[PDB]
């Protein structure tokens, strides 16, 4: 018939191929210590909601995007790793790139802005446990710019003590104001460098 | 009809026999509890729209 | 009742053909007149999958034979066993190859394969339950390499499900007898690997090698190489002709044998090859015959597969056979050398039975493997390819006749990225 | 019923549900 | 109480072709559905009843049907030795090959061929009075035996339901194997066998081929000699409907008595005494000594060690004459046995069923004459290891997407390939699960 007659040799096998595609919303696809991921898949990688497993013993359910791109992430090692939430936000271009929060094992919890790391970006970071109390050891917040935050920002240090200025985790010589609430007076001048060099201690 | 009467003793019923599950083994009284919870909330959100 | 036919062209294919048709008139005991008179019983089962009874036992075999000059039907028709062919089976022009693939696959094809196309259609629906088409033709040539690729160009178009074996020749240095062979090899290639099932490459070093060194023979010749050819084709139908204690279908080989669609260019050899001198010292018995399998000296092809990676491989065997000793065999050779076979693959080796070994013998396999080493083949053409082409040379003979020099890009391209494939998959 | 079958009907669900 | 017989695929009709040979040389029927006319009869008219029946005048037909989709094995018996036997419409044989394909198996050549053997199944069953069960015999590592034999599992478990089945399938070796796809084939058939099929047998080719050369002395055994010795095993199963059995069971006690969970079925196999002339009449066969040969671990059809796992259950089924207290003995001894140990909440889980035939012998075979012989079927959890290890198998060939395309370029996607895949896992949860 017609249907015999066409031009189906090559297409037979080519589109043999194209079904073979590996894709669509898969029971489950295992390996050894493989990425067992559970989830939409298309474009003949991990594309769509989905959650992966692998050798960390390391269970995130995130948004994927052929891993050139990934949806909101929940990744963490649960009673396993023995941490409730490791990281919890968006992601663009594989990184977060917007609001994230991430919890260290016992060094800090940031919830914030960052792209690329934490290089950019303005949000919290409480550095210090009890985040619930005032007994937190400290909260940050402004932008973001390294490790040494390298921006304008504000500190409480939970003794009343509060920091506004310029920062580069300390000594970028940025006019700042330093407030000893506690006691009812307040330094603002130059953070040379240094916790001190210069400026004008004065009665609020 | 409804009567809040009625509503009452059935919640008690149900407590009683997810108190008898619960005492065969918790887990089905955990899962019995949260679906009676659910369509508790959704029971509100009808009650609310009318 | 799975039928099967045969297509022929080239002056090579012909030779080929008629020595393969010899071999199974033979074996299946018709004598050369076209009457049967064999001795068991036990063949006339099978004879409709080659032969027709037309009116009072003349059986005529199932082939199609197809060229371009009347030389070769002579010869075909002078040749043993040449009264067996119908006599409208004898598609012939009448101007000639003349080695170009332009004149094989544009000019002649129009006016050729249009007019053998009605004689391949009747045969079909003579027959009842084709299983698929086997094909000996040639690369290096002007009839095979170009009317035969566009004959299976047009086949493939009207017939999608239907498997086919291509038994094709290929140029080689050491032998090159003629001076464009890589144009015709190229713009073959290129519709083969997207057109074809299983390619069955062969060639010419490789089997004068074997008449050589395992056949210890003084003047090899066409008429042995062909011989040899035929007794692989023989081998490799076996199956569906004779019962066993594990049959192998065409479509199992190749379900069996690929893993990936355009991964197909397989590599075949026989197996026993022993001199007349000391026939009668061998033994034949199974580790003596995959010993003789598993080795370059014996590939009919010019391959060195210790230079590479057997991907699959499957083995046909023929003779009351224990296949527990056969699937040890198959085993120990596998696991002696995990390196030559891929990763992720357990159990890289199919095997097969029959019960009855071919007629002059008691037990005999046939060997064939996909492997990666076969790239070479193709990259050997592609460096000539790229020599010659570079300065165009003898290109008017093909811009002259309808073609345009993005075909021979094209072609160079597909054969490079084809090489590309099979050196990846290491 | 089982202790897996219950705990694989948590997982059934929540998998549902996490559309 | 008769019992039908379906064989799917080469092997399934060959073990068929070397096992009604023994049905009908154990009931004196002659090789072309006759008796012989003078009296040389063990005994009974009806002991043949649960797989013949007599159509006027002494022509017996077996009650079975081989299905098979490429015809070169079913025409071999259509003129083999067996053709005024065979009913010659039962004998089922399509048009081309399945080629290790599940998906040529199951959808495209399959789907032409159930509805046309199953018209033979339903006037076989509306011929039978009193029928008992059906015994599939089947291979997973191929076409036919796999994909046509899950349909057929499948649409006979939608019509009938209530009946109980019996599914000898064989598997691949952990080592030796010949078909190259064979694990897709495995898991694709065992997802459907698994919640269709009542009690799963399990064979392996290597662990037939160990023992035919520790046991049988052969070195160079071949398919034609696993079949006899499975022709035997089924044999030994089916006796106690056939002949009077002080101690007998049934068809259904292998299910009341060996399926804790409507999960948990499959079943390793042992057969004792697997002894030639040779050394027959040397030994002495005690059912002390055949029970413990029946309980090691080199007996067993099933390549896999019970060492690995506990065993849940067993039934033991004991022919010739032999007498009661000596198996209770036996299983007394086996319960004080140390190294065997089974899950303590099983307090009594041996099933001793007795008949009152002796074993059969074969001319030309390998087996000799014996008084007695000994059937294993045990409910173990070792097999969890042998499910694991060909899903291990698997996983590398399903990661490159290789002979993928062969199976997508039919009906089937790649949704059953994942669910089949779950399904494993679900099965290893569940026998891990029942663990201690
Ligand atoms: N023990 C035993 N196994 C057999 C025999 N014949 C085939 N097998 C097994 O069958 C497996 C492959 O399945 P096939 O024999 O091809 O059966 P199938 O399902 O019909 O496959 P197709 O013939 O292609 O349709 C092999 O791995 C063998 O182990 C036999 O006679 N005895
Ligand atoms: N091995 C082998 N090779 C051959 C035989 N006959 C020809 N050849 C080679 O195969 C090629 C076939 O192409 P060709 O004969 O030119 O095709 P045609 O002239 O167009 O029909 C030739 O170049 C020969 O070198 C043969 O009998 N055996
Ligand atoms: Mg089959």
């Amino acid at each position: 018939a017609e249907s015999l007659r066409r031009k189906q040799g090559d297409q037979l096998w080519k589109t043999s191929d194209q079904k073979a595609q590996k894709e669509g919303p898969h029971h489950t696809v295992y390996w050894t210590t493989g990425e067992r991921y559970q989830g939409s898949w298309k474009d003949n990688k991990k594309h769509g909601k989905g959650t992966v497993i692998y050798k960390n013993s390391d269970k995130y359910e995130g948004d994927w995007a052929n891993d050139m791109r990934h949806g909101l992430g929940t990744l963490w090692l649960y009673r396993d790793g023995k941490y409730v939430v490791r990281y919890n936000g968006e992601w663009r271009a594989d990184q977060p790139t917007g609001h994230g929060t991430f919890f260290a094992d016992n060094g800090d919890t940031y919830e914030g802005e960052w792209l690329n790391g934490r290089r950019h970006g303005k949000g919290r970071a409480v550095y210090g446990g009890r985040p619930v109390d005032g007994f937190g050891g400290d909260v940050y917040e402004g932008y973001f710019e390294n490790d040494v935050k390298c921006g304008p920002g504000t500190m409480m240090y939970a003794n009343g003590d509060v920091y506004e200025g310029l920062w580069a985790a300390d000594k970028k010589n940025g006019t700042g104001t330093y407030f000893y609430m506690s006691k009812g007076k307040r330094f603002d001048g130059v953070w040379a460098d240094g916790a001190i060099k210069c400026g004008t201690y004065s009665e609020i | 009809g409804i009567c809040p009467i009625r509503e009452e003793l059935y919640a008690q019923t149900f407590d009683e026999l997810i108190r008898q599950v619960t005492i065969n083994c918790a887990e089905r009284g955990l899962l019995l509890l949260r679906v009676r919870d659910e369509m508790r909330m959704t029971i509100a959100a009808y009650q609310t729209l009318y | 009742m799975r039928e099967i036919v045969h297509i022929q062209g080239g002056q090579c294919g012909n030779q080929i053909g008629a020595k393969f048709w010899e071999v199974v008139s033979d074996e299946h005991g018709i004598d050369p007149t076209g009457t049967y008179h064999g001795d068991s019983d036990l063949q006339l089962e099978r004879i409709n999958v080659y032969f027709n009874e037309a009116t009072g036992g003349r059986y005529v075999p199932r082939a199609i034979l197809m060229d371009l000059e009347p030389g070769t039907m002579d010869s075909v028709r002078s040749g043993p066993y040449g009264q067996i062919f119908r006599p409208d089976n004898f598609v012939f022009g009448q101007t000639g190859a003349g080695n170009n693939w332009a004149k094989g696959h544009y000019t002649e094809g129009a006016e050729l394969i249009d007019s053998v196309l009605d004689v391949v259609r009747k045969e079909a629906e003579s027959c009842d339950c084709l299983q698929g088409f086997q094909v000996c033709h040639s690369l290096g040539g002007g009839t095979g390499s170009g009317m035969g690729t566009l004959l299976i160009s047009k086949i493939r178009e009207e017939y999608p499900d239907r498997m086919m074996l291509t038994f094709s020749v290929v140029p080689s240095p050491k032998v090159s007898d003629t001076v464009v062979e890589p144009y015709n090899a190229t713009l073959s290639v290129h519709q083969l690997v997207e057109n074809a099932d299983e390619c069955m490459v062969l060639d010419n070093e490789a089997l004068y090698d074997i008449c050589f060194r395992t056949l210890k023979l003084t003047t090899p010749t066409f008429g042995d190489l062909n011989h040899l050819i035929s007794a692989v084709m023989s081998g490799i139908t076996c199956c569906l002709r004779f019962p066993g204690q594990l049959n192998a279908d065409l479509r199992k080989l190749a379900v069996n044998l690929i893993p990936f669609p355009r991964l197909h260019f397989f590599m075949v050899g026989f197996t026993p090859l022993t001199s007349r001198g000391s026939q009668q010292y061998r033994a034949l018995t199974v580790p003596e015959l995959t010993q003789q399998m598993w080795d370059a000296k014996n590939m009919m092809c010019a391959a060195d597969p210790r230079h590479g990676r057997y991907l699959t491989a499957s083995a046909l065997f023929r003779g009351r056979m224990s296949t527990k000793e056969v699937d040890e065999q198959m085993l120990n050779v596998q696991n002696k050398n995990s390196s030559y076979f891929v990763e992720w693959i357990p159990n890289n080796v199919k095997s097969s039975v029959c019960d009855i070994p071919p007629k002059g013998l008691k037990m005999s396999a046939t060997f064939i493997g996909n492997s990666t080493a076969i790239q070479e083949m193709f990259k050997r053409v592609s460096e000539q390819f790229t020599a010659m082409f570079r300065r165009k040379a003898f290109l008017h003979w093909y811009t002259g006749e309808g073609m345009d020099e993005m075909e021979f890009t094209e072609a160079e391209s597909n054969m490079n990225d084809l090489v590309s494939e099979y050196q990846q998959y290491q | 019923a089982t202790r897996l079958d219950v705990i694989n009907l948590q997982e059934k669900l929540d998998q549902q549900l996490q559309q | 109480r008769e019992v039908i017989s379906i064989h799917i695929g080469q092997a399934g009709i060959q073990v068929g072709n070397a096992c009604w040979e023994l049905y009908c040389l154990e009931h004196g029927i002659q090789p072309d559905g006759q008796m012989p006319s003078d009296k040389t009869i063990g005994g009974g008219d009806d002991a043949f009843n649960t797989f013949f029946s007599e159509t006027g005048a002494g022509k017996h037909v077996p009650r079975c049907i081989f299905l098979d989709l490429e015809p070169t094995v079913v025409d071999e018996v259509r003129t083999g030795t067996y053709r005024q036997l065979f009913h010659p419409e039962q004998l089922i044989s399509g048009k081309e090959d399945a080629a290790n394909n599940f998906a040529r198996g199951h959808y495209t050549i399959g789907k032409e061929i159930v509805d046309l053997a199953l018209d033979r199944i339903r006037k076989l069953a509306d011929n039978c009075t009193g029928l008992q069960g059906f015994l599939v015999f089947n291979a997973v590592g191929g076409g036919t035996g796999s994909g046509l034999g899950s349909l057929l599992l499948e649409r006979l478990s939608v019509d009938y339901g209530k009946k109980s089945k019996l599914g000898f399938t064989v598997y691949p070796s952990p080592q030796v194997s010949t078909a190259v796809v064979e694990p897709y084939n495995s898991v694709l058939s065992t997802h459907s066998l698994l919640e269709h099929t009542d009690v799963a047998v399990m064979l392996d080719n290597e662990a037939i081929y160990d023992i035919c050369r520790r046991s049988l002395d052969i070195e160079r055994p071949t398919y034609t000699n696993l079949n006899r010795l499975i022709a035997q095993v089924i044999s030994s199963l089916t006796a106690s409907l056939r002949f009077d059995g002080a101690l007998n069971v049934d068809i259904t006690e292998f299910q009341t008595n060996l399926v804790p969970y409507p999960r948990i079925h499959f079943m390793l196999s042992s057969y004792a005494p697997i002894i030639s002339a040779e050394k027959a009449y040397h030994e002495q066969l005690s059912v002390a000594e055949i029970t413990n040969a029946a309980f090691e671990p080199a007996s067993m059809m099933v390549k896999c060690d019970p060492r690995h796992g506990k065993y849940m259950a067993c039934c033991l089924m004991y022919r010739g004459d032999v007498v009661p207290k000596d198996v209770n003995a036996s299983v007394a001894t086996i319960k004080t046995k140390r190294t065997i140990q089974f899950v303590d909440w099983c307090p009594t889980g041996f099933k001793c069923g007795i008949n009152y035939q002796p074993p059969t012998v074969v001319p030309g075979g390998d087996l000799a004459k014996v008084q007695r012989a000994v059937c294993m079927i045990s409910n173990s959890t070792a097999i969890g290891e042998i499910f694991s290890r060909l899903d291990h198998k698997f996983d590398l060939m399903y990661a490159k997407r290789a002979f993928v395309h062969w199976y997508v370029g039919e009906g089937m996607e790649e949704g059953e390939f994942s669910e089949a895949r779950e399904d494993l896992a679900a099965l290893e949860k569940d026998f891990e699960e029942v663990g201690a």
